[PDB]
């Protein structure tokens, strides 16, 4: 829930 | 190799360099029509603002904000940068860099922040990290053009530069991260050979990246 990736 | 949008920043390394060091300063008008952070937080499901379509729906603790990519514009290339400020300080800092976050002449079309709400306070995107800003590259053929490099690194400096015009207390960068001494906020990874843990192994393999080295030197 706390991931930054871009998708 | 394979061709790729990296393998490309290799072959071209020296060029990109010297062609972008040639450039005359980028300018990007200032968007005023945007919401502040309270705003930012109160987009739910849907909300809009210069082009940039908003959400804080759920799923994720973030507030996203994406505009539409170009028929001319590659594939994510990995390339990100975050922006590490005070937790205390992210509504002030978001306000401050709004103007460039929604602007018309920005090179990010993609980027995110912490929904302060929605993460415990010693949480890694709460400490730092509260910004997500994404690169792609800008040729048809998925790699970067001098030009696009030149605009991002003056963009991201102009954030650098605002948000220390501004007197931002800086806030704690990702173990994931590599940043040079000169930027206090901005900090990179690549999440297509980079993860989320730290080592110093991973930040050496990032401080080599093409991507950012034409970002720093």
């Amino acid at each position: 829930g706390e991931a930054t990736v871009y998708a | 190799e394979i061709p790729s949008t990296n393998k490309h920043l290799k072959n071209n390394f020296n060029s990109l360099h010297n062609q972008m060091r040639k450039m005359p300063v980028s300018h990007f008008k200032e968007a005023l029509d945007v919401p502040d952070y309270s705003g930012m937080r109160q987009s739910g499901f849907f909300a809009m603002s210069q082009g940039f379509q908003l959400n804080n729906h759920g799923y994720d603790v973030f507030i996203h904000a994406r505009r539409e990519s170009p028929q001319s514009q590659g594939k994510f290339a990995g390339d990100k940068f975050h922006i590490s400020v005070l937790r205390d300080m992210v509504p002030q800092a978001f306000q401050a860099l709004s103007g460039l976050l929604f602007s018309e002449d920005s090179p990010v079309d993609k980027w995110a922040v912490t929904d302060m709400e929605k993460v415990v306070q010693q949480a890694r995107v709460s400490l730092g990290a509260q910004f997500t800003l994404y690169i792609k590259p800008d040729q048809e053929n998925s790699q970067y053009s001098a030009s696009f490099l030149h605009k991002t690194r003056q963009f991201i400096e102009c954030l650098e530069s605002r948000l220390s015009e501004n007197g931002v207390i800086s806030g704690q960068c990702p173990e994931s991260d590599v940043h040079p001494e000169n930027w206090k906020y901005l900090s990179y990874r690549n999440e297509l050979r980079s993860g989320r843990d730290g080592g110093e192994m991973q930040r050496q393999a990032l401080r080599e990246e093409p991507f950012y080295r034409l970002m720093t030197e």
